[PDB]
């Protein structure tokens, strides 16, 4: 009992999830296969309990009104927890928005996310679950290279002589 | 063509070569210059890695430095990795153009960051002799001509055995669009054995 | 009545990647890290808590491809286990 968080019956349930979903960008590269992760994501989190809201084709500062007004729901003081599917281009620090650009940035911070959800904004969510999925990009160099193997073969994973 | 071509294209090949280990590049660059005093080892590699590269099955092993190279651009199994074998083919064609001296001279030079400065000259000669199909002098800058500017100097021997006339005074460079193709090879093995020891 | 808290508690993120990486998508599936999230959620949602499920989803990028990514675990602020109780 002390060791899991506490589950509400599905009974007077009302748990909310929260779908965020840029495809459509200005200046970057259309995100083609979306709406694949929306339709996907949303699927999964209703047969998990969960009514789905679903935005798109937002910016940062729509981003930032629908977080809000995600978190100021009535609907989390019955419900267990909470999920943020966020998926757009993506800097270091935020995720994108609709209108960005190196030279008019429109990015988000994560850092404000938190902001939003903490046990200070976000009254009926405190002591439950706050699950954040990010689909997007933290940089944009590659997360791969080549490197040596063991000169010896399969059979020696670990061997003495 | 046109100089723009060759640089996106040469620059291409050392792309990939940046994700390989440093450890790795480093073995690749030092057997290099082994094999440079040995015509025969580079023949022997660029048959292995271009049959290797066409037919994508197992690759014979070779022996001596050769065979050090070859360790950096095979799996487990046997195959070549495309995107690091073809660059080092591309490097191997490009050295085999060039003249025995100027082979011997890269495998002196590799050891040291002058290679950089080397590399900037020929890019200069092919930049402001263009259009290459004409005769035409280059003027050079002294910060690039080292301490001695002489026909003693390593990199005047590197740049006269393409075809071109040198001399003390400027203009100090005279192209001759003979020597387009072996200048234009110099030019990519500089970049490349330059792209390694970064 | 009046009781203390803490701030920030009961957190946790799961990017898709590693930061200063790129994190690829299909075009005729989508993103890989959605997908396999989705596909480990309905294989172990029933017997395993949430961090169980995002530790099997970043072991399923163990093995290095030619794209490869690995899903971070951040600024995680969860105190006990997450259970779901899928159908309940």
């Amino acid at each position: 009992t002390q060791e899991i968080y506490p589950i509400k019956e599905a009974n007077g349930r009302t748990r909310k999830a929260l779908i965020i979903c840029n495809t459509e960008f200005k200046h970057l590269s259309l995100r083609y296969g979306a709406n694949f992760d929306i339709i996907g994501m949303k699927g999964l989190l209703e047969d998990l309990g969960y009514d789905v809201v679903v935005k798109e084709e937002l910016t940062a500062e729509g981003m930032e009104s629908e977080m809000k007004d995600f978190a100021a729901l009535s609907e989390h003081q019955t419900s267990d927890s909470t999920f943020l599917v966020l998926m757009s281009h993506g800097t270091l620090h935020g995720i994108c928005g609709t209108m960005h650009s190196e030279k008019t940035p429109d990015v988000l911070q994560y850092d404000t996310i938190y902001q939003i959800f903490n046990n200070c904004h976000c009254p009926g969510l405190r002591d439950k679950p706050k699950v954040i999925i990010v689909q997007a990009a933290r940089g944009g160099n590659s997360g791969e290279m080549w490197i040596r193997e063991s000169s010896k073969p399969q059979l020696c994973r670990g061997v003495d002589l | 063509a046109d100089f723009q071509g060759l640089y996106a294209e040469v620059k291409a090949c050392s792309s990939e070569l940046e994700s390989l280990e440093m450890e790795l590049r480093q073995q690749i660059l030092v057997n290099i210059g082994k094999i440079l005093q040995d015509q025969p080892s580079m023949e022997a590699l660029e048959a292995s890695l271009g049959q290797g590269l066409c037919s994508g099955g197992q690759v014979e092993p070779l022996d001596g430095p050769a065979g050090c190279i070859l360790e950096c651009l095979v799996l487990d199994s046997g195959e070549l990795v495309p995107e690091l074998a073809a660059p080092i083919f591309y490097l191997l064609g490009a050295l085999a153009v060039l003249s025995e001296t100027q082979q011997q001279l890269l495998a002196k030079a590799l050891e040291t960051t002058v290679l950089s400065k080397q590399l900037e000259l020929v890019k200069h000669v092919l930049e402001q002799s263009t259009p290459w199909q004409e005769q035409s002098s280059v003027s050079l800058p002294t910060v690039l001509l080292g301490d001695c500017w002489d026909e003693k100097n390593p990199t005047w021997v590197l740049l006269e055995e393409c075809g071109l006339r040198l001399q003390v005074e400027s203009p100090q460079v005279h192209w001759e669009p003979t020597s387009l193709i072996p200048t234009s090879a110099l030019y990519a093995s500089l970049f490349l054995l330059s792209s390694l020891g970064q | 009545a009046v009781k203390l808290s803490h701030v920030e508690k009961d957190f946790i993120a799961f990017y898709s990647t590693t930061p200063h990486h790129l994190s690829y998508r299909d075009k005729t599936g989508g993103s890989y890290f959605i997908t396999r999230l989705i596909s480990c959620f309905r294989k172990h949602a029933c017997s395993c808590h949430l961090f169980d499920i995002f530790l099997k989803v970043q072991q399923s990028f163990e093995k290095a491809s030619i794209h490869s990514q690995m899903p971070t675990i951040d600024r995680a602020t969860l105190t006990r286990y997450f259970y779901l109780f899928p159908g309940n």
